[PDB]
């Protein structure tokens, strides 16, 4: 099938580099709440 | 059977958008796909496996039936190519000069 | 009854912004939609209020809620594209600053 | 106030001492937390562009700011750094 | 008397490392602040240690402590700026890699 | 050790199976997680001192022997220096 647990958890969803994106930082560690 | 805002995931990009936007469009791609076995990504929104820079404007043509490309775009041919993907012919022959 | 901050969603975009940003030009669209008491508006799952627009152009939209002014980044590729956003949330000086 | 504060700035949360935020009398930030909103999760709001202010949180701290090598945002950051009435701040970003 | 792991609150960025890597580079600011010499150092919310510092900048920092070695992205703006980061933790090598 | 591990890397929590960790021989993850000293958090889980943002793209190679990075990845050599620690081979071939 389309979903299925090695093709779901393939589609790893990241923030791409669109206007400001590109040049601020968007990766440093975990997020706090 | 669709949310009112359906959760888009195009390239790793996330995207919000109304049902009624993806279904703008009628005997398109996207209408075909959302109107009443879908892929959906690891966190369970539904998987587009196409550039993500472009559905920005891919988009935007659902929400107004028209497309302002970016200051000095020479990428147009590109973006062609993915109105043809999501079959909107329109959108496609004013990207065509 | 709206919360003194206010959690938007602008196409899959999050944004924070005070009820009163929201309402500080009269007549244009986000003032429509939080300056009555409703019983109505578009939610996301988490709650957070959607605007079915250009989450990354609606930094400098709401920006220029703010202020009332807006400074671009140098070499904005996207003037253009940001008037048309402004069009559609009615902001008329907003689209009059940006047009050259 | 707790000694350290959990703000929120436009969406993008921010972590730094009571001291810091004050350390600068008579700027906004000063107004704010000398003795409130807060968001759901009952944070310290602050209605600015949240990614300049990591710029604005770290001069606070070091009293001078660099700023990364062809940075397209120096003009915004001058609006933020009046805006939070920081005097010193403004003067090193004008040329 | 500290874990073995140590939670890190860094300007709102949450880290873990080990205890041992924190002190990996003597008269160094961590390690004057981590040497068991626990209960007086600065928590947040929910008891992490709380650094007082950009957190987008310490994930670079950690890896120095690691491997004595920093590989940077392929293209970094903030060289110039991890350089101040390094010198306000007192590492003199890393600044040395990081100045031209 | 259980069907699923529960791993800590630099603060990043990552659900996997025993069998991606030992996947391949020879490997760190497969000298740690090899049925035969290990660092614990507050909750239990076991504990990587690694940049946990970069370990996705490892454990994506620790499953399939493949990975297939976007197209303007800005840390190509930062994820083979990753891959260096964790001593996959072939890996680190791959992105040189
Ligand atoms: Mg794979």
């Amino acid at each position: 099938d389309i979903n299925s647990p090695e093709h779901i958890q393939r589609r790893l969803s990241l923030q791409l580099p669109i206007l400001h994106h590109a040049y601020l930082p968007s990766i440093g560690g975990v997020d706090a709440s | 059977m669709f949310p009112e805002v359906v959760e888009l995931n195009v390239g790793g990009q996330v995207y919000f958008t109304r049902h009624s936007t993806l279904i703008s469009i009628p005997h398109s791609l996207l209408w075909k796909m959302f109107s009443p076995d879908l892929a959906k990504d690891s966190k369970g929104r539904f998987f587009i496996d196409r550039d993500g820079f472009l559905f920005r404007y891919i988009l935007d043509y659902l929400r107004d039936r028209q497309v302002v490309l970016p200051d000095h775009f020479p990428e147009k041919g590109r973006l062609k190519r993915e109105a043809e993907y999501f079959q909107l012919p329109d959108l496609v022959k004013l990207l065509t000069p």
